[PDB]
RNA sequence: UCCCCCGUGCCCAUAGCGGCGUGGAACCACCCGUUCCCAUUCCGAACACGGAAGUGAAACGCGCCAGCGCCGAUGGUACUGGGCGGGCGACCGCCUGGGAGAGUAGGUCGGUGCGGGGG
RNA sequence: UCGCCUCCUAAAAGGUAACGGAGGCGCCCAAAGGUCCCCUCAGGCGGGACGGAAAUCCGCCGGAGAGCGCAAGGGUAGAAG
């Protein structure tokens, strides 16, 4: 919906948080959230009728959002698939549906990879740009065992408004997201 | 091969050149006649 | 060792670009006619002053061969002939300096570079050190 | 229901279902069912999930598993491998540790035969 | 470095060649004017002083300019200086 | 936001531990195994030499 | 960038070019081989508060008033970034037939 | 009649890049929402519509800066129509008109039209 | 080798030769044609689960070094991609 609980928790804490911890000069000026896209490699376009495209229903599922095929650009041989076409699939997901996504990872996925000490915060490196992957696609609250028939692992990127790395780790530690210290 | 759109069991060779493995196989394309103005002119 | 090549004579005409100063090191070789250096020519000279001045300094070979010399096997004519008989030719005008060493005293590079011109086919001056130069 | 890390059974007796987790065997299944209190032969395409978290809380609380387990396994591989014991060397190269011939035998630390040898 | 130069006032480089005068400019943004300094002094100021120290002009009418031997177009062939130009110096 | 769609219903995700997370997804009614109350947490590994101070001693 | 450029794909001449402001929209024609823009108009400094659809069909009411004010019958559309819709330019007074 | 802003062109980097501060009364943009038109192989990110709660933070405008860039003379060589010689040759020399390229001094972050909106 | 195309030799219009240098064509395409509307490339830097050092994804720097069916030029993103 509108009211996300995530994003409440941002706009009711994490903003005057950031601000009050910065010494900022602006409301816009805060590391705002408008972008999380899930990527999926998916290198699998083999004879036999090799469709997989549930998985494209299964990462739709997963966030709210149908996911689109895109097509490679570069053929390369080593890989044995060419010519453009056969399968990455890629999810943008902005404002509320981006936050309910966050809802669903932050405290339910991620709370589990099967050891999970943290995330991973040599990851920014410059930009705003927190990337981080992800193993097994099915700790995620919707999708058990018996609604698929392979490990789908797709890994996600979250881009804030921050300029530097520092800022999207104050911004991303607080909304959410643990580390590795 | 060479192939021509006739006007429908009618005049009109219309003479394109198709790619016959790639398709054909009633090529139909509307086209201006010598007689009768627009048609619908499958091939051969 | 690329782009396709039995490239033609030319002509070793007007000498500006071909011949500025010496950069590197101290003396120099220079060159004042214009004519075609092998490569079995710098390896000659270059040899005789390394050999000369033994386990030495530093000699510059300025030049390249980057021209393939063709010669015909001893026939008619019907194309361009097999190419490279000793190999490649630096086209060197005049004012260029070809050879420069480093560091070694002039008694050496005097008697050294003076041979390097003995196995040239050009006549040469050598010049000493403080070219042109540019800096602040 | 998954039960540690994700390791799910279904349709299986709880008491060797509970197996199929890492750091569980026979014994511990045996054990550590009856001790929270479950009747051991019920089968898990019909377990309460009140059971199955009363189980879990016993089973990810109390030692360590899949992962944290492995891990140190792994990590007392490492450490044992450290300048040259007996036990980490042979573990660098995969030969056997606790005491086994090796001039016929060791097909499971070894390989794949790799039959290169022979005189004339 | 003291050198004594003149002023060319448009006549003929290859005969200011000719006589052995090595021609040239001072100039800097504030005046340019063409010039002769002789050869023959030249070298032997410039070999000694080379582009690192500050030379001073003396002119035909009292300037006793100072400035900075800036570029020197070497004849390419046959070699000697074939041209030169003074960064003069500014106040 | 288009013909096709997941429609994204509110649903509550209860777990097993007893937190509530109050989202949107599909499948309006869903539980989970474990969530938040794992944060930092239990059995930690007892050293070497403390576990040969323990072991024996002259 | 915008880099549409959907203007010099027009070298018929009588350049309506127009611009869909958060705010207002203005429109001018511009006559091109002299570039002297000819009419113009805008629209919340014009008229009506900002329902922008209506108003940005009254603004071009107005300004084919204003064509017709000095008798130019033939222009032709602009505005690279228009994506033709709710900047309504339906008129009349402008035999452009837009 | 001058600065301010908005569009729109001309010359095409002497105006570009990167800096460094300023702008919000308006204007312009970001924004707040997707019901409304139409939207995106997913995403009202783009496109589009509704709004005006907030902000110049980006973006853009407008100033200073030469760091990179770009422009770059005066000279003078190169080259050369045209002429006349030397050189068995490779090629060079003189006169006559042109006259660069690089380089150096430097110049430089616009200049300018047209229609609106504003003190 | 015989025709055609691209450079170069071709001497800053054109044309210009040799058994001079170096490559290609004897087709293809019912979308690789038309029009309307969008979008920008390769690369390098980082960052990302299998993932090659170049799959796919994200973010900066990227004015053409990518692409245009095919050789080579000419051209070209303010499109011809
Ligand atoms: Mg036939
Ligand atoms: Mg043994
Ligand atoms: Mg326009
Ligand atoms: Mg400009
Ligand atoms: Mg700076
Ligand atoms: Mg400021
Ligand atoms: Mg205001
Ligand atoms: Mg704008
Ligand atoms: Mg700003
Ligand atoms: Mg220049
Ligand atoms: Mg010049
Ligand atoms: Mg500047
Ligand atoms: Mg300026
Ligand atoms: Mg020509
Ligand atoms: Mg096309
Ligand atoms: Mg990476
Ligand atoms: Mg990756
Ligand atoms: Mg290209
Ligand atoms: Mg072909
Ligand atoms: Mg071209």
């Amino acid at each position: 919906p509108l009211d996300v609980a995530l994003k409440r928790k941002y706009y009711e804490e994490v903003r005057p948080e950031l601000i009050r911890r910065f010494g900022y000069q602006n409301v816009w000026e805060v590391p705002r959230l408008e972008k999380v896209v899930i990527n999926q490699g998916l290198g699998e376009a083999k004879e036999d009728a090799r469709i997989l495209e549930k998985a494209a229903q299964e990462l739709a599922l997963i966030t709210g959002q149908k996911p689109a095929v895109t097509r490679a650009k570069k053929s390369i041989s080593n890989f044995k698939l060419r010519k453009g076409m056969p399968i990455g699939l890629r999810v943008t997901l902005r404002r509320d549906r981006m936050w309910i996504f966050l809802e669903k990872l932050l405290n339910v996925a991620l709370p589990r990879i099967r050891d999970f000490r943290g995330l991973n915060p040599n990851s920014f490196d410059g930009r705003g740009n927190y990337n981080l992957g992800l193993r097994e696609q099915l700790i995620f609250p919707e999708i058990t065992y018996d609604m698929v028939d392979a490990l789908r692992g797709m890994d996600i990127a979250v881009v804030t408004t921050a300029e530097t790395d520092e800022e999207a780790r104050a911004l991303l530690e607080l909304l959410g997201f643990p580390f590795r210290k | 091969l060479l192939l021509e759109c006739t006007e429908c069991k009618r005049r009109n060779y219309a003479t394109e050149k198709n790619k016959r493995n790639t398709p054909n196989k009633l090529e139909l394309r509307k086209y201006c006649p010598w007689c009768r103005k627009h048609t619908v002119h499958r091939e051969v | 060792r690329m782009k396709y090549r039995k490239q033609q004579r030319g002509r070793l005409k007007g000498a500006t670009k071909g011949g500025d100063y010496v950069a590197f090191g101290d003396y120099g070789l220079v060159a004042l006619e214009p004519a075609w250096i092998t490569a079995q020519q710098i390896e000659a000279a270059r040899v005789a002053m390394v050999r000369h001045f033994r386990r030495g300094g530093k000699i510059f070979i300025r030049i390249f061969p980057d021209k393939p010399y063709t010669k015909k096997p001893l026939e008619v004519r019907m194309g361009k002939g097999k190419g490279n008989v000793e190999g490649y030719v630096a086209v060197v005008k005049p004012g260029r300096v070809m050879f420069e060493v480093a560091g070694v005293t002039e008694e050496q590079a005097m008697e050294a570079l003076r041979i390097a011109g003995h196995k040239l086919p050009i006549k040469t001056k050598i010049v000493r050190r403080d070219a042109y130069d540019e800096a602040q | 229901a998954r039960i540690a890390g994700v390791e799910i059974p279904r349709n299986k007796r709880v008491d060797v279902a509970l197996t199929y987790i890492y750091g569980i065997g026979k014994a511990r299944a045996k054990e550590a069912l009856e001790k929270t209190g479950i009747n051991p032969a019920t089968r898990v395409k019909d377990l309460t999930e009140a059971e199955v978290v009363r189980l879990r809380e016993y089973v990810e609380n109390t030692w360590k598993l899949e992962g944290e387990l492995r891990a140190e396994v792994a990590a007392n591989i490492k450490r044992l491998m450290d300048i040259g014991c007996y036990r980490g060397l042979r573990h660098r190269r995969g030969l056997p540790v606790r005491g086994q011939r090796t001039r016929t035998n060791a097909r499971t630390r070894k390989g794949p035969r790799k039959t290169v040898a022979g005189k004339k | 470095y003291r050198l004594k130069a003149y002023y060319r006032e448009g006549e003929k480089p290859s005969a200011l060649r000719r006589a052995g005068k090595l021609p040239g400019v001072m100039y800097n943004r504030h005046l340019n004017r063409k010039v002769y300094v002789d050869l023959v002094e030249f070298d032997k100021v410039f070999r000694q002083a080379s582009i690192h120290h500050v030379i001073v002009l003396e002119l035909p009418d009292g300037q006793s300019l100072p400035t900075l031997v800036r570029q020197v177009n070497l004849d390419k062939r046959r070699r000697r200086p074939e041209h030169v130009d003074f960064f003069v110096l500014s106040d | 936001k288009e013909g096709i769609h997941p429609k994204l219903v509110p649903a509550r995700i209860i777990c097993g531990c007893g937190n509530v997370i109050e989202t949107y997804s599909t499948k309006p009614e869903i539980y989970v195994e474990v969530c938040s109350k794992c944060h930092p947490f239990y059995t930690g590994q007892q050293r070497f030499v403390d576990t040969e101070g323990r072991v024996e001693r002259f | 960038k915008f880099r549409v450029r959907n203007r010099i794909k027009r070298t018929g001449r009588l350049r309506l070019s127009v611009f869909r402001s958060l705010k207002h929209i203005y429109a001018q024609i511009i006559d091109d081989e002299k570039g002297v823009t000819l009419v113009s108009a805008s629209s919340l400094a014009l008229k009506l508060k900002g329902n922008k659809t209506e108003v940005a069909r009254q603004v071009g009411r107005a300004l084919a008033e204003k064509a017709l004010a000095l008798g130019i019958k033939q222009v032709a559309f602009d505005r690279g970034p228009y994506k033709y819709h709710g900047r309504v330019k339906a008129l009349a007074e402008g035999a452009r037939e837009g």
